[PDB]
């Protein structure tokens, strides 16, 4: 899916298409990336 | 002890519990085969669709 | 809110009401204790986790227990109407 | 069986009931909490959330916010009716905020309501603090409900029924002025006059020291009923709706009791 | 983490009285007078206001990178 660079918390977004020899942010060269919230309406009951 | 239910419904002693799961792709240098993290369309130990 | 009858005689009634709690039970007991001819009136909550009450009425035979319950309901309705009409004036 | 008024503050209302039984007054007090409908958030539709608060916590905070459900009691279906489908009984509010470079606090004035006569009671309620480059986008649905189902539907904060006091001064003991926690007594020309008798809570502490100069009784047929609303409804409307709920329940019970005798 | 919307014991709204009380107390005013004149009289709401910690101002720095 889509990822987000871990440096400075919410840095920038990248996708599957960035094929690199290792897990690395193409922009800042950071080795930790996270996953996006999969934009979709989520229903939660205010109980 | 007896606790007030109305104060509980206002969020008095509510809490959240966090658990962690972890995995690694072992390289298996002994035979050069490697792991991979993909879905399991057709595999031996399949669980269910 | 559903009612059922556990026991019933001319001078005895045991009524189980599901969907009710102290708000109506205490009012009905207080009104029943004022109706003439009623010798014993009580309500019980069998379990706090269950919303249901049991009303026990025992008269002296002059008036049927069901009639006593109807009279108590009439008294409560009269009091409620009077309260509305008096609060609306202030 | 008259009803007298003691005080009318912004949200408080105190009355004296003179010929009502204690059971009826207590029933009115309980129904002012349990069986009066107000508007509150029922469900939240989340699109984005980056705030420190999770979705469930944010939904709970939104639900606890009181809305002005005064004109909505005549245009929206009550929970006792069908109310779960047939749109026309749900109000919709939106919240779309974002912080650019500095932390930003989100207040209840940022909630935009589809229907203009249903607004938050107060616009200065802090909801969530957002850090840099954090945003929230959600839609919430409002509906009527009773306090019996959930406490977020209760229209009052305190509902009180207490006895009617009667304090009489027999002697001239000076201790009573410095013992009563309610400040009922006062010293005027060294006589121990009673200023505000209705403030006594039948504490019976002046009897421990005076014991002969002060007599305390409770009037057998008068009661004091004090309620304080939260802002959604005015107290008189709350009392009227509580008594109407009692009327409906009694009518239903009698109707289904006399039938099938 | 953040001030509760309502008092736990009674359903009185107390969240809107935090940013005044938190400021005027830091200005040298004694808490009792500020609480009394803000409209807080039952000691449950006084307990709610007097013992808040407000951690969220530190947690906004450490937020989930989702
Ligand atoms: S001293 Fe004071 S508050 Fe009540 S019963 Fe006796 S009056
Ligand atoms: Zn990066
Ligand atoms: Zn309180």
């Amino acid at each position: 899916a889509k990822y987000r660079c871990g440096k400075c918390w919410k840095e920038l977004d990248d996708d599957q298409l960035k094929t690199l020899p290792g897990v690395r942010c193409p922009y800042c060269g950071y080795r930790i990336i996270y996953m996006v919230r999969k934009p979709t309406v989520k229903i939660v009951k205010a109980i | 002890i007896i606790m007030n239910k109305s104060s509980i419904e206002r969020g008095m002693y509510r809490s959240t519990f966090f658990r962690l799961y972890s995995t690694e792709e072992v390289k298996y240098p002994g035979g050069q085969e490697d792991k991979i993290i993909t879905p399991e369309a057709g595999v031996k130990g399949y669980k269910g669709k | 809110m559903e009612i059922k009858v556990i026991k019933e005689e001319q001078n005895y009634l045991e009524l189980q009401i599901d969907g009710e709690e102290h708000t109506i039970g205490n009012l009905l007991k207080g009104m029943l204790l004022k109706v003439p001819g009623v010798k014993f009136a009580a309500y019980s909550l069998p379990h706090p986790l269950i919303t249901s009450i049991t009303i026990k009425i025992l008269t002296d035979g002059s008036i049927s227990a069901r009639e006593a319950l109807i009279k108590a309901i009439e008294l409560a309705e009269n009091y409620a109407n009077l309260f509305i009409d008096e609060v609306k004036k202030i | 069986m008259p009803i007298s008024l003691i005080e009318r503050n912004g949200l408080r209302l105190r009355l004296v009931l003179e010929n009502y039984p204690l059971e009826f007054v207590n029933s009115i007090r309980r129904a002012s909490i349990l069986y009066v409908p107000v508007m509150a958030v029922d469900e939240v539709y989340f699109i984005e959330n980056n705030s420190p608060l999770y979705d469930e916590i944010l939904a709970h905070r939104l639900a606890l916010v009181p809305f002005v459900s005064d004109e909505a009691l005549e245009h929206y279906r009550p929970p006792e009716e069908c109310a779960e489908n047939c749109d026309g009984c749900y109000n919709r509010v939106y919240l779309d905020v974002e912080a650019k470079d500095q932390p930003l606090m989100i207040y209840s004035r940022d909630l935009k309501s589809e229907d203009q006569m249903i607004t938050p009671v107060s616009g200065a309620i802090p909801i969530v603090l957002l850090g840099s480059k954090q945003k929230i986008s959600l839609e919430a649905r409002l509906r009527l409900g009773y306090g019996k189902e959930h406490i977020k539907y209760s229209p009052v904060s305190v509902s009180i029924v207490r006895y009617y006091p009667k304090v009489t001064v027999l002697g001239n003991c000076e201790k009573a002025v410095e013992v009563c926690p309610e400040g009922v007594f006062a010293m005027e020309n060294n006589k121990l006059v009673v200023k505000n008798e209705l403030s006594c809570i039948l504490c019976e502490e002046c009897l421990k020291y005076c014991a002969g100069s002060v007599s305390i009784e409770s009037v057998e047929n008068k009661f004091i009923l004090e309620i304080e609303s939260v802002g959604s409804l005015k107290p008189e409307r709350i009392l009227i709706e509580a008594s109407k709920s009692l009327l409906r329940k009694l009518s239903e019970l009698k109707s289904k009791l006399e039938a099938g005798k | 983490m953040i001030i509760p919307i309502r008092c736990f014991t009674c359903g009185a709204v107390v969240a809107d009285k935090w940013e005044p009380f938190s400021n005027r107390v830091m200005g040298g005013e004694d808490p009792e007078k500020v609480l009394t004149e803000l409209g807080v009289n039952r000691y449950c709401c006084r307990r709610m206001l007097l013992s808040h910690v407000n951690i969220i101002r530190e947690i906004i720095h450490y937020t989930r990178p989702i």
